[PDB]
């Protein structure tokens, strides 16, 4: 109200409306599912169009080899805290010879939103991303929002209507763990879950992204009638 | 008074959504992109009879294998335009080949939200970026001030966009020639312009992979305009 | 740009069926000067990586302070810093190396040659040189300085090429380590006879040995020799 | 330093400091560019609420840029003051860097774009000017009148106005300049421009201003006697 | 005083043959008489059916291929996995080198490939970024041993068709990968006999549409 | 560059330059033309460093030309050679210095007068009657300091450069492909097209 | 953070003015009247003191004529405080170009140098403007003897006659009526003091109250001669044009 | 290096060799010393390999994006100025650079040599390099405006043959080019052992020469 003019001011409840507003953002962005099993990690988000001429927004960004995400929100910010995790990842290569752990990752993101949530003149980012990755421990998903806070999870969803495949994933949490050496059936659970948040509209061949990585598996992302398999 | 920066409660940033109100008060630009070529086109707009007409600038070539129509504030587009030669011809010294018509457009569009208290303000213009290359053929992009950019198979920005891109939902199909796309793009000029259009009030461009980026003249224009109204006519 | 004062001579380091090997004598010369004759010049780094260091000391000690520090940096927010996410042999070079180069390109070197030695995660056996120039190789055997010249034609013909690896026991490879420095000691004017020794196995871990002495010394044959041509008293 | 963020957006999709910076330029002085079939012409209006004025030394209202480039304005004075500055430097910086004089549209461009500039630049506010820059390119008889504006477009013009009453003096042009037949001679030329201004000015006395610009370097600013005898001519041909 | 830069040895070799390149090299690393590696190698690939390597001072040419390969990884994220053209990788690495025109890389490069039509390319460089696309190169320490034996084995330079006396030259028939293998090892043969600074072991990266093999000699260790 | 001359008259300036320009062991030209007009009466000369020269008349000229064209009003000879000064005395202590000495040749239509300015790269200015740089004045000033007057005319004043390039033609050892010969007076400057 | 305390003091009205600029204008309104008279053998320039005291040191006072070289002089109306900034920079532009081209500065220059500092405080830097109007009196050998005037927005303009200050209004209209062209400097003395003794708020116009300030070709032969008047010199030319 | 490049009736005449040197080592035989800068504008390349090649394609990135703002080619004049002042950047810093920009713009055919020092020469005839003063030689004695495009191609051909044969560090083969209205066209590589016992007998001359 008066608490919500820029990022440096507590409300009197102690809130930061301005880091909220920005949260706001996500909610309107395109759903996207994340969840991994012990061996893969997989990326599943439904992309949007302008129009019937228009082509469709692309969610994933491949960040490294063993690493990625998929974004839900401010589109740009997604491409600046990319931009910074390939840079990450980059540096501990080319100085240690060492691949970075996703649980850094995520600490290294959270770092970067939070200065941005502290300072006059700037702005938090508007975007909130699911990061997978495969490294020395096993597969990992993370969840990260512009408020700083990163979440290790064994999947989850953001953006619009994702309550309803973070109930799903909630409820098969025990069998799709499980899917180790499989990821065709990996990927069959991540669209049945992104599935539970649709309404009217339904996966079609250019409106579907996928995402996988793991333990002989390069990040790569599926697009086109690549996931034509899956519909 | 407020942050330039800020947030609104429905989770947008105010002065991006009020640039866009002014890129809606600009001159009508439409795009059509084709497997023949792209054309895009323009309503030149005059305020003045004694306003040399030709001198009114609003397609622009960005390198050989791209052209750029622009929509709203134009005096803000010279800067992105600018940028887009510099960096087009940036890639070629570095890689010596032409640069993707989406990384070109990407560059631009990164500029965008480079806004806060880098410039003041973002962009009050819309840019139509068209264009070709190898690997993914001939292509036509929407670049906002809001940073994101999507690629288009038609699209009409300003004053007249709105019910140019309903015409476009009907009349744009994947076999359409380079001739019908230009004849199409003069027909909703006309449909959505205040004045009559005529060869001095409008300006069509294309490029091919053979001739590359060419902005047409007026004697060239006033025959397709002519050949419009005989075809509109015949039925 | 500077100059080295007080200085580190040979190290020497050999692989072996299941490990590595690397030694080092404990003297800190000042020039002719043989000044101080307590200093450790292996550094472990974790369980599984030796660091051998020669040169300037006083650039030794600030890396035995980086690596102490990276050590601790590894740690921060790291649950499996003892475990997946420790410190790898090939971590600690290629920082090093990184370090090296740039100190080069800025013409203020680190005036040293450094050897890491150690087994990586897969059990494998991690053996490369670095020195100020940022120059960078990988050997069955390694040494610096005097050792070069000496320790290497010794230890070569235990693993001539990679194949004499796996034939390699460590106690032949213990014994051709510890002969080479009787005979860097024999030949360096800038040697001690105390030194250290250090086993980094993938089955019995790192083993650090201190305070160990050139012994089975050759000079009964000196009596002997008389004058310099035409002497015979 | 100071980064405030004067020039912005409003809801309705406007900048109101470039907005409220026309209306600056509405306040200036008329000024008005005709261009002949050989020839420029620049007429500018002098307020006569200041008499007792040394005419000698006071700031002209048409300024060079270079030899073969003149520049008028409407607006704020001092502002003007700083484009026309740095619109020198450029034209000299252009002579030294590539060997060549600048053309007309190039400075038009030069100094629109730092107009442009002050519109989204932190800390900073539009300038209060509109321009009219006229001249020929090196070794071309064709003429030139360019017009700028505080937002940063140009564009050229057959023959234009600004200032106060310039929708007058324009409504007057639109109606007596023809495009396929130009004033083909000086006379004729500044005689048009001279009877567009006494649309607007008040008396004809030393509140006309006239400077004649032609090919190759060839520039001269009319006196008041000069002018006077225009003045004359034009009325009595009016008594009918 | 400090000297920033050293000799590390070793010898390379580029030929391109008209449907594939090889890219050859010595795996012996050294510093003044001392050898420090027998098996160090000196040849990488880099991507995109691209083969590189930097022979001189061995820290900046470990540095430059280190560099190009990150510059290649940069390539397709910022062109949306686009294949880096053996011409656009040549000019990125004319960048790369004159970046530091006032403190070179002391090193001599050459990289090999296809173009864009499918024939074999090899591109070659100074210390400083001057490069030009040749058929065949020789560089390092026994660059100027090896290069006229191509000119007369590659070229058929000198070489006249016998009975013409020097009036008709021999035609120059294109070389199988066998033949030019057989070129190769000779040259290093030859090399290693004649400078004390080439041997222990030989290894050669061929390129083809199929992908990079890799196929490996012995040498002399003397 | 080598030889630049300068000699002012009753009613006139005369500056005579070389038009050798050399590169290695090789005449590149033979035409050059060693001179900036600063001003409608206003001439400089020069000579030096390979470049120096060039880039620092241009400058120079560039200067004034601004400066005439923001106020309007040619500056005085006199005002011009103080300028010049000041650049070259405060580039002396620069990084780098411009290696260049200039002869300064205007007339004064205020005092109607002729002037002559000579400076050297340190920003070393004199007025002078007749002048020269380098090791030109070695040979010439012998024969101006004998035939010189103070209302010579502008044909004598061509009579004696003329006797001083015959013995610089005769004594230096250097081939200078002769001289462009240019005149400043109040109607401005034009070039003797046959000397 | 600190953009909820800005003032904004560089930014359009509505209307197309500089907010800062006019409300330093209404500051000026009030301060002493200056005026300056241009005749074809020198320049005069007459400026009123404040509601002084009788304990003010008068003989050592200056707050409104100030030297800027040996051919140039100029009168305040405002802060005096700001005008003493401008003052002394325009002190040092002078040597500047003296220094640079050795001849002193043309006139004109000078006031362009300080109008054009005046004008970016009203575009940039988000401080005050300076609240100071000056009337320059001249003298080079291009134009010979000049008036000018500047003022807070930075704009500058050349006069026969003008003044600045309070009652500019009343002061200018008697000016141009008894101005005339081929006016002497012992008249446009006379003239000076006549305007200021009629537009004064004061009750009487004293020497005590006044400074004044001339610049005449009447020096040994061509050159200028600046004379900044005493208190008992402006008592005796009081007494000779008859006003006390 | 040697280079040559003259103005004619017909245009301008563009001529260089091929060799690179490294000491006494002959390490290329075939290197262009010309830079197609655009379809009207050449470049020749003398000094140091690198710095002819880094600079002159950094002044055709320069002269394109002039192209884009201006709607209009660069005049041969601002093309050479550009690289004169880039040259002044690099004062003093060790740059090797002898150019001539040769090419076709509204004045006609345009000529100019810029080196290292930033000296920008305007002139109807240069030669650069190594073997400059053997190609003179042959120009200043067979020069005229009135040349043919045939004879004016051989007498640069000619030119750099006579460098090729006595300056060690000149030689491969030649490479030549015309510049018109239309702009530039390639007349073809020549190898200098073939051209040289051609021109000995076709011409008669190099008569010491056995063959
Ligand atoms: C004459 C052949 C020799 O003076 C001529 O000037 C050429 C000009 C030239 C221009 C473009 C391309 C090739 C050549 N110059 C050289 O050959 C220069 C001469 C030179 C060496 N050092 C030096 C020179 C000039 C001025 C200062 C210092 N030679 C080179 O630049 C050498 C270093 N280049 C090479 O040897 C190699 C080149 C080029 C090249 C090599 C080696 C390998 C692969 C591709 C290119
Ligand atoms: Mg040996
Ligand atoms: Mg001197």
């Amino acid at each position: 109200n008066n608490y919500d003019g820029d990022t440096v001011t507590f409300s009197p409840t102690g809130r930061l409306f301005q880091v909220e507003y920005a949260l706001e953002a996500i909610k309107q962005g395109s759903v996207t599912v994340g969840l991994r099993s012990n061996t893969h990690a997989v990326l599943v988000a439904l992309k949007r169009n302008a129009d019937e001429l228009s082509s469709y927004q692309k969610k994933i960004i491949k960040c490294d080899e063993h690493m990625g995400l998929s974004l839900a929100g401010l589109a740009p910010d997604a491409r600046v805290l990319s931009n910074y995790l390939r840079q990450q990842c980059n540096y501990s290569s080319l100085v240690f010879n060492r691949k970075l752990a996703v649980e850094r990752a995520g600490h290294l993101l959270c770092d970067k939103a939070q200065k941005n949530t502290q300072s006059y003149g700037g702005r938090p980012y508007g975007v909130g991303l699911l990061i997978i990755g495969y490294d020395k421990s096993g597969a990992h998903l993370l969840e990260f929002q512009p408020s700083g806070n990163v979440t290790e999870l064994y999947g989850t969803a953001i953006g619009a209507r994702s309550q309803g495949a973070k109930t799903y994933l909630e409820r098969t949490l025990d069998t799709f763990i499980k899917i180790d050496g499989n990821p065709d059936e990996l990927i069959k659970a991540g669209v049945e879950a992104i599935s539970q948040s649709l309404r009217d509209e339904s996966l079609t061949v250019d409106n579907l992204s996928i995402a996988i990585v793991g333990k002989d598996t390069p990040f790569t992302i599926y697009d086109g009638e690549a996931v034509a398999k899956y519909i | 008074d407020r942050g330039v920066s800020t947030f609104s409660p429905e989770g947008r940033l105010f002065q991006v959504e009020y640039s866009l109100e002014a890129i809606k008060l600009g001159s009508t630009a439409i795009g059509i992109a084709t497997k023949e070529g792209v054309v895009l086109g323009v309503e030149k707009r005059a305020t003045s009879p004694l306003l040399e007409s030709d001198s009114i600038e609003k397609i622009v070539e960005i390198d050989r294998h791209i052209g750029c129509a622009m929509s709203g504030l134009t005096a803000d587009a010279r800067s992105m335009i600018e940028h887009a030669r510099t960096a087009a011809v940036t890639h070629n010294l570095y890689y010596d080949e032409d640069i993707n018509v989406e990384s070109l457009t990407q560059s631009v569009c990164d500029l965008a939200l480079r806004f806060g208290e880098l410039m003041s303000r973002p962009f009050g213009v819309a840019l139509l970026i068209a264009g070709h290359d190898a690997d993914d053929g001939y292509q036509l992009f929407h670049a906002e001030p809001s940073g994101t950019f999507y690629r288009y198979n038609a699209k009409a920005i300003g004053s007249g966009s709105e019910g140019a891109q309903a015409e476009l939902l009907n009349e744009w199909h994947s076999s359409l020639t380079l001739k019908e796309a230009e004849l199409l793009v003069l027909k909703i000029l006309k449909q959505v312009m205040e004045e009559k259009l005529d060869e001095n009030n409008a300006q069509l461009s294309c490029i091919t992979k053979q001739d590359g980026f060419k902005i047409y003249d007026n004697e060239k224009t006033a025959e397709l305009i002519k050949e419009l109204k005989e075809k509109e006519a015949a039925e | 740009t500077q100059q080295p004062i007080v200085t580190g001579t040979s190290v020497i380091s050999m692989k072996y069926d299941n490990g590595v090997i690397i030694a080092a004598d404990n003297l800190g010369s000042y020039g002719s000067l043989l000044r101080f004759n307590g200093v450790e010049r292996l550094i472990p780094v974790g369980d599984n990586t030796v660091v051998g260091i020669s040169g300037d000391i006083s650039d030794m000690q600030h890396i035995e302070r980086l690596l102490k520090d990276l050590v601790t940096e590894n740690a921060y927010d790291n649950p499996l810093a003892d475990a997946e996410e420790a410190l790898e042999p090939s971590y600690i070079f290629e920082y090093l190396a990184t370090v090296m180069y740039q100190r080069r390109s800025k013409m203020n070197p680190l005036w040293n040659a450094i050897i890491v030695a150690g087994v990586q995660s897969n059990g494998d056996q991690f053996l490369r040189y670095v020195n100020l120039l940022g120059v960078t190789y990988s050997s069955p055997t390694l040494a610096t300085g005097f050792g070069a010249h000496m320790a290497n034609p010794l230890l070569r013909k235990v693993v001539d090429r990679e194949s004499d690896i796996p034939k390699t026991t460590v106690q032949v490879a213990e014994e051709a380590i510890v002969n080479a420095m009787r005979v860097l000691y024999y030949r360096d004017a800038r040697s001690s006879r105390n030194f250290s020794l250090a086993i980094i196995d993938k089955n019995t871990g790192l083993t650090f040995k201190k305070n160990l002495q050139v012994e089975n010394m050759k000079w009964d044959f000196a009596k002997d020799i008389k004058g310099y041509g035409t002497q015979k008293i | 330093g100071y980064d405030r963020a004067l020039s912005i957006f409003s809801p309705d999709g406007h900048i109101f400091q470039v907005e409220y910076a026309l209306e600056a330029v509405k306040r200036g002085t008329c000024a008005v560019g005709v261009k002949g079939k050989n020839c420029v012409v620049l007429g500018c209006e002098r307020r006569s609420t200041l008499k007792l004025q040394d005419t000698r030394i006071t700031p002209s209202k048409v300024s060079k840029i270079d030899s073969h480039v003149v520049l008028s304005f409407s607006g704020l004075n001092a502002d003007s003051r700083i484009l026309i500055e740095k619109a020198r430097v450029e034209a000299q910086s252009h002579r030294l860097t590539l060997e060549d004089p600048v053309t007309v549209e190039y400075l038009t461009r030069y100094v629109a774009g730092v107009q442009q500039r002050y519109t989204q630049s932190g800390g900073v506010r539009p300038f209060g000017v509109s321009t009219l820059i006229a001249g020929f390119d090196p070794r071309d008889d064709e003429p030139k009148l360019y017009q700028t504006e505080p937002s940063g477009i140009y564009s050229s013009w057959s023959a234009q106005t600004i200032g106060r009453n310039s929708k007058t003096v324009r409504e007057f042009l639109e109606k007596n300049y023809d495009r396929k037949e130009p004033p083909a001679t000086v006379e004729e030329c500044v005689k048009l421009t001279v009877r567009s201004l006494l649309e607007v000015v008040q008396t004809g006395a030393k509140n006309i201003e006239i400077t004649v610009v032609k090919p190759d370097s060839d520039i001269v600013a009319l006196s008041s006697e000069e002018i006077n005898q225009y003045v004359t001519q034009i009325e009595q041909e009016k008594q009918e | 005083q400090f000297n920033p830069y050293g000799d590390n040895g070793g010898t390379i070799l580029g030929i391109a043959g008209e449907d594939f390149a090889v890219l050859a090299g010595d795996t012996r690393n050294i510093t003044d008489y001392s050898i420090n590696s027998r098996y160090e190698p000196k040849v990488f690939d880099c991507g995109d059916n691209i083969v590189m390597s930097a022979n001189g001072f061995a820290a900046d040419g470990d540095a430059l291929v280190k560099r190009f390969k990150n510059s290649v990884k940069w390539y397709h994220f910022d062109h949306n996995d686009k294949k880096l053209s053996i011409n656009s990788a040549a000019r990125n690495i004319q960048h790369l080198l004159y970046s530091r025109r006032f403190f070179p890389y002391y090193v001599y490069n050459i990289i090999a490939g296809l173009d864009e039509d499918g024939k074999g390319a090899v591109y070659s460089f100074d210390p400083v970024g001057s490069y030009q696309r040749e058929q065949c190169r020789a560089g390092g320490a026994a660059a100027s041993l090896i290069m006229p034996f191509l000119d007369n084995q590659v070229n058929f330079k000198n070489q006249y068709e016998p009975g013409t006396n020097g009036k008709v030259k021999k035609p120059l028939k294109y070389l199988s990968v066998e033949e030019v293998i057989k070129l190769v090892r000779d040259s290093f043969t030859s090399a290693t006999e004649r400078h004390i600074q080439v041997g222990d072991g030989l290894e050669i990266l061929i390129v083809t549409k199929d992908g990079v093999r890799k196929e490996f000699y012995e040498l002399k260790r003397d | 560059m080598d030889i630049i001359l300068g000699i002012r008259v009753q009613d006139s300036v005369i500056l005579a330059s070389s038009k050798a320009v050399t590169r290695g062991i090789s005449v590149l030209k033979d035409s050059d033309d060693k001179t900036r007009q600063l001003s409608p009466h206003t001439l400089m000369s020069f000579a030096g460093e390979a470049g120096d020269t060039v880039q620092f008349a241009e400058y120079i000229q560039a200067n004034i030309q601004l400066y005439s064209i923001r106020e309007d009003y040619e500056l005085s000879p006199q005002a011009v050679s103080s300028f010049v000064r000041q650049e070259l005395a405060k580039s002396i202590r620069s990084r780098r210095p411009y290696q260049v000495n200039v002869l300064i040749g205007g007339y004064d239509k205020k005092k109607n007068k002729p002037e002559l300015y000579q400076i050297d790269y340190l920003g070393t200015k004199v007025e002078l009657p007749y002048g020269a740089h380098g090791y030109s004045g070695f040979y010439t000033f012998s024969l101006l300091d004998h035939h010189y007057r103070p209302d010579m005319t502008t044909e004598e004043g061509l009579d004696l450069l003329k006797l001083c390039v015959q013995e610089l033609e005769k004594r230096m050892p250097m081939d200078f492909k002769g001289v462009i010969v240019k005149i400043v007076d109040k109607d401005g400057i034009r070039q003797v097209d046959d000397f | 953070g600190s953009r909820r305390y800005d003032s904004r003091t560089t930014i359009f009205s509505p209307e197309g003015r500089l907010y800062q600029v006019e409300y330093a204008l209404e500051s000026i309104s009030h301060a002493g009247t200056a005026i300056g008279i241009m005749a074809s053998d020198g320049i005069v320039l007459a400026a009123e003191r404040k509601v002084t005291s009788t304990l003010l040191e008068q003989d050592t006072s200056t707050e409104k004529l100030y030297k800027l070289n040996d051919k140039i002089a100029v009168a305040v109306a405002g802060l005096t405080a700001d005008a003493e900034i401008l003052i002394n920079t325009a002190r040092i532009h002078a040597q500047n170009y003296l220094k640079t081209y050795n001849e002193d500065i043309p006139v004109e220059i000078l006031v362009r140098r300080l109008s054009d500092i005046k004008q970016g405080y009203t575009q940039h830097g988000g401080l005050r403007p300076f609240g100071v109007s000056f009337i320059y009196a001249g003298y080079d050998d291009r134009y010979g003897y000049q008036l000018y005037t500047s003022n807070p927005s930075g704009n500058y303009t050349g006069w026969k006659a003008i003044s600045v200050g309070a009652n500019t209004s009343a002061a200018q209209t008697l000016l141009q009526m008894d101005y005339k062209d081929d006016m002497k400097v012992d008249d446009a003395i006379e003239l000076a003091l006549k305007t200021l003794s009629k537009t004064t708020d004061s009750s009487a116009l004293t020497y005590d109250r006044l400074e004044f300030a001339t610049i005449r070709k009447g020096a040994n032969d061509g050159e200028v001669y600046q004379k900044i008047f005493k208190p008992q010199e402006i008592k005796d030319i009081l007494v000779k044009t008859g006003i006390t | 290096t040697t280079t040559l490049a003259f103005k004619f009736q017909h245009g301008v005449i563009a001529a260089v060799d091929s060799r690179a040197s490294a000491g006494s080592y002959i390490s290329a035989l075939r290197m262009n010393k010309v830079i197609e800068i655009n379809p009207y504008l050449l470049g020749t390349m003398s000094g140091c390999a690198a710095d002819c090649q880094y600079w002159e394609r950094l002044l055709a990135k320069e002269c394109r994006l002039y192209y884009l703002r201006n709607g209009e080619r660069i005049s041969v004049s601002a093309a050479s100025k550009l690289l004169s002042n880039m040259m002044c950047q690099y004062r003093g810093m060790g740059l090797s650079m002898g150019s001539m920009i040769c090419g076709w713009d509204k004045k006609g055919p345009g000529l100019y040599y810029v080196d290292e020092h930033g000296t920008r020469l305007s002139g109807n005839m240069f030669s650069t390099g190594s073997g400059n003063t053997y190609a003179y030689g042959v120009l200043d004695s067979n020069y005229k405006w009135d040349l043919s495009v045939e004879d004016a191609l051989y007498l640069g051909k000619r030119s750099i043959l006579a460098a090729a044969h006595r300056d060690a560090y000149s030689g491969g083969s030649v490479n030549l080019y015309h510049v018109t209205e239309d702009g530039w066209i390639y007349h073809g590589n020549h190898d200098v052992g073939e051209l040289f016992w051609k021109v000995k007998e076709e011409e008669g001359s190099f008569n010491n020469v056995i063959g």
